[PDB]
C-alpha cells in the first residue's frame, strides 16, 4: 500500500490525497 | 514535498501538509 507506492517507490500527489479522509 | 521517496516521519509530514482540516490514515501495512 502506502509503504510501497511512497517510500520504496517514488511518491505523488495523486497518490497521497488517496489517504485523506 | 510530494514528488521523492518519502519514509516513516516524511511521508506522514507529506500527508499532514496535503491534507488539510481533512487529516488522513497513515496504514504501514497498507
Amino acid at each position: 500500500g502506502i509503504v510501497e507506492q511512497c517510500c520504496t517507490s517514488i511518491c505523488s500527489l495523486y497518490q497521497l490525497e488517496n489517504y485523506c479522509n | 514535498f510530494v514528488n521523492q521517496h518519502l519514509c516513516g516521519s516524511h511521508l506522514v509530514e507529506a500527508l499532514y501538509l496535503v491534507c488539510g482540516e481533512r487529516g488522513f490514515f497513515y496504514t504501514p501495512k497498507a
